[PDB]
């Protein structure tokens, strides 16, 4: 049961995306933005 | 009850007097055997090389008694004779005397050899005799010492606890002359006792090294022993080196050449890692290397060939 | 009941013991270790290096 | 201030149990 | 003629089962590299 | 700087090459020295077939 409930290659796929765009991408322009700072 | 200046300065002049002479005469040994084995005995069955090598071996053991006595000059100088340790030492060299002279009885080569080794066993026996009755008043290289002393006790016990042993016949040697398909002689048997003397003179220095710095009184400048360990023995190994050049038959007897090669071998690895300070704990690293290397190798073809890492563990948030 | 929660109050050692203990750390891994080495030849990158 | 006794070894993956059919 | 033969070991059970091993698992791998080639090296 | 090297034995050069083309061909040293018996999935044929090919230049 817990086998064939895991999230599959889009889900997975989903999450490295988002990390990739929100973990690293995010916070910098973030960084970015107080140091300039619709 | 301490040792005032007089017991001490005595002892200390007896040890360089006679340390001294057992160095000159292990020199004048040395240069003998590259002479030759009608040197200093009378047997005339000396026309081989293998007389040769074993003073070669004679010569670098009485450089290792020179060792020894220089090591009790630097030891009892601060008058080191209160501990048992130094106690140990002294009833082991009257226990050299003891079987040199009783294996004397049990054997002789010729009169000089009992000459040599009486009269600095007599030596010996006075001083440790007449001192001790005044004193009765009063890791990786621990493995190598260890394994040195008890290889030298197995060749000793073992060569003069039995008479001797019986060379190959060789069944149809030349019926006549050249000793072939013969029993052995004099030259042979005394120049042997000989060597195993020399093994024991080390066999006594390493007990006395490591019973003594076995917590490596100061551990340091015990560099004057430690060269008369070092060189002494490589000097050795370069004659056993060449002695198959030399014609020489090493194989046949191993109750004899098997305690030197191995005692060679022991003090030049000893001298190796002493240069580089193997701290018992380095073989560990070393371990430890190979089988991180062995991990990240066995990684790799697992998730390369069996089943992938990705499939075979689990995935969160789902 | 009664009899089951009495019973219940005095076994939790061995509950924990046989629901939790028994397969999973003590027999487990001592089948697997016994048959991996039943298999894989008398090597030593497989005798002990990989395991 | 361990007791000697062995680990989990199923808490991450399921290969292990490759072998008991296969030995067997 | 010079006839010459292998190495021949005489196990047959441990010294086929590494292989054996190998024989059911690679294809998998061929698959999922082929069709990861395919969808992520190119449509990276 | 190998050429000499390889040109002094003439000999050894040769044993040695026999040896290592006669033991890729059959791989059966394998079981030995790593434990995988690679020598049957491995096929001869295919790799002499390979190695005139590429000694003829003849696809
Ligand atoms: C150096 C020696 C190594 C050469 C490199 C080999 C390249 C690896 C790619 C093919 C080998 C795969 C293999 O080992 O599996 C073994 C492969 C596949 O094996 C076959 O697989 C088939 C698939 O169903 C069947 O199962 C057959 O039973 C099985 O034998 O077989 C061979 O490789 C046999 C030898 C053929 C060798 C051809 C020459 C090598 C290719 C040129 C490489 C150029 C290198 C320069
Ligand atoms: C159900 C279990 C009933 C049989 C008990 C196992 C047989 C033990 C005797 C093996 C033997 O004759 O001993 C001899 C044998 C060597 O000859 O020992 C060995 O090396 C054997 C090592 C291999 C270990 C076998 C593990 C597989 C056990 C099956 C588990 C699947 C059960 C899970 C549910
Ligand atoms: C079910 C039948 C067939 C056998 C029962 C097995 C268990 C009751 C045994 C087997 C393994 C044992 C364990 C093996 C190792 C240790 C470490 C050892 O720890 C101590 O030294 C504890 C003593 C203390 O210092 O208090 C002994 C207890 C313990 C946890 C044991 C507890 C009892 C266990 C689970």
């Amino acid at each position: 049961f817990s086998t064939i409930t895991q999230p599959d290659t889009d889900l997975i796929a989903r999450q490295e995306k988002g990390t990739l765009f929100w973990d690293i991408w995010a916070d910098f322009l973030v960084t970015a933005a107080d140091y300039y700072n619709e | 009850p301490e040792l005032p200046l007089s017991t001490n300065r005595a002892a200390g002049t007896q040890y360089l007097a006679i340390g001294a002479a057992y160095a000159v005469a292990a020199g004048a040994v040395a240069v003998a055997a590259l002479q030759g084995p009608q040197l200093l005995l009378a047997s005339p069955a000396a026309a081989d090389p293998w007389s040769s090598v074993l003073l070669g071996c004679v010569a670098a053991t009485y450089l290792r008694a020179a060792g020894v006595f220089l090591q009790l000059k630097a030891a009892s100088d601060a008058a080191e004779l209160l501990c048992w340790r130094h106690q140990r030492l002294a009833l082991t060299a009257a226990a050299y005397g003891m079987v040199a002279v009783l294996t004397q009885a049990a054997g002789l080569a010729s009169p000089q050899l009992l000459g040599l080794q009486l009269l600095l066993s007599v030596a010996s026996a006075a001083v440790v005799a007449n001192v001790a009755r005044s004193a009765w008043a009063v890791t990786v290289a621990g493995l190598l010492l260890t394994t040195t002393i008890v290889v030298s006790l197995y060749g000793l016990f073992a060569a003069v606890f039995a008479p001797a042993p019986a060379l190959p016949v060789a069944v149809g040697a030349w019926p006549g002359t050249a000793a072939a398909a013969a029993v052995m002689d004099g030259s042979a048997a005394g120049l042997r006792r000989l060597a195993a003397g020399g093994l024991l003179l080390t066999a006594a220095a390493s007990h006395g090294l490591f019973d003594f710095a076995g917590s490596v009184p100061n551990p340091t400048i015990y560099s004057l022993l430690n060269l008369g360990f070092v060189a002494a023995a490589v000097l050795q190994s370069y004659f056993l080196y060449i002695a198959p050049a030399w014609g020489v038959n090493v194989n046949w007897d191993t109750a004899l050449w098997g305690p030197m090669y191995g005692t060679a071998f022991l003090g030049l690895v000893y001298g190796l890692v002493a240069l580089t300070k193997f701290d018992w704990s380095s073989v560990v690293d070393a371990v430890l290397r190979v089988a991180c290397w062995f991990a990240e190798l066995t990684m790799w073809f697992w998730d390369t060939f069996v089943w992938k890492f990705s499939w075979s563990e689990k995935t969160r948030r789902a | 009941g009664e009899r089951i929660w009495a019973w219940r109050n005095r076994s939790e050692n061995e509950r924990w013991f046989w629901e939790v203990f028994a397969w999973d750390r003590l027999i487990f891994p001592i089948l697997v270790i016994v048959a991996w080495e039943y298999l894989v030849p008398n090597h030593l990158v497989w005798a002990v290096l990989a395991p | 201030s361990l007791y000697f006794v062995f680990t989990q070894l199923n808490q991450k993956t399921f290969l292990s149990y490759w072998l008991l059919p296969v030995a067997g | 003629v010079v006839v010459d033969t292998g190495v021949t070991e005489d196990d047959r059970l441990r010294a086929s089962l590494l292989v054996q091993m190998l024989r059911y698992t690679v294809p998998f791998m061929v698959i999922s590299g082929l069709f990861w080639m395919i969808h992520t090296w190119i449509l990276d | 700087k190998l050429r000499e090297v390889l040109l002094g034995q003439q000999e050894a050069a040769k044993n040695v090459a026999k040896q290592l083309d006669e033991g890729v061909t059959y791989m059966d040293w394998t079981y030995r020295s790593t434990g995988v018996d690679l020598s049957a999935v491995w096929d001869p044929e295919l790799w002499i077939r390979f190695r005139e090919a590429v000694a003829q230049n003849e696809p």
